């Protein structure tokens, strides 16, 4: 059996947060995770790095800001 | 040796704790443990907000279950009986031969 498999490579480290605090609401990524390149926050898929602007389409609110541990302040675009 | 098998076990545990399942499919990729368990809830069909809102409770439940595992093993040695069975069988065979 010749198994063709996908192997990740060229890893890069980022600062990550569980949720984004916008106007009193927590925001969680619908798919992917929240990363930071030092000054700006993006949402990317887990296995590949394609940063995108955190918007309402790729985030769901589902809660408040105080309960979540590690939440950070950032704007969610509409 | 037993020490080498212990070191394999420790390496597997460290990789699982620090990198999730990434180290098994390639280079070990660092990730906070809560985010790893958020992925793991997302796999079983539960949204990650459930973990993040209930992080302390889930941590306490996991700690209690892990602590209870040792008492469960200690109370009933028969849980290891299968392993003991292996050893016993081998010994019996040799004794029969003698
Ligand atoms: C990534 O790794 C480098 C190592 O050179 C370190 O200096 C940095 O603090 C790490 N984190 C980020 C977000 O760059
Ligand atoms: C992070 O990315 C933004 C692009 O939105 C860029 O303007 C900024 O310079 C980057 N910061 C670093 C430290 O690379
Ligand atoms: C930034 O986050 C902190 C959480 O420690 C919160 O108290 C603060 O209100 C946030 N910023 C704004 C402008 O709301």
């Amino acid at each position: 059996f010749l198994h063709v498999t996908y192997v990740p490579a060229q890893e890069k480290n980022f600062t990550t947060a569980p949720a984004i605090c916008h106007d009193g609401k927590a925001h969680f990524p619908r798919e992917g995770v929240f990363v930071s390149n030092g000054t700006h926050w993006f949402v990317t898929q887990r296995n590949f790095y394609e940063p995108q602007i955190i918007t309402t389409d790729n985030t769901f609110v589902s809660g408040n800001c105080d309960v979540v541990i590690g939440i950070v302040n950032n704007t969610v675009y509409d | 040796t037993d020490e080498m098998i212990a070191q394999y076990t420790s390496a597997l545990l460290a990789g699982t704790i620090t990198s999730g399942w990434t180290f098994g499919a390639g280079p070990a990729l660092q990730i906070p443990f809560p985010m790893q368990m958020a992925y793991r809830f997302n796999g079983i069909g539960v949204t990650q907000n459930v973990l993040y809102e209930n992080q302390k409770l889930i941590a306490n439940q996991f700690n209690s279950a892990i602590g209870k595992i040792q008492d469960s093993l200690s109370s009933t040695p028969s849980a290891l009986g299968k392993l003991q069975d292996v050893v016993n069988h081998n010994a019996q065979a040799l004794n029969t031969l003698v």
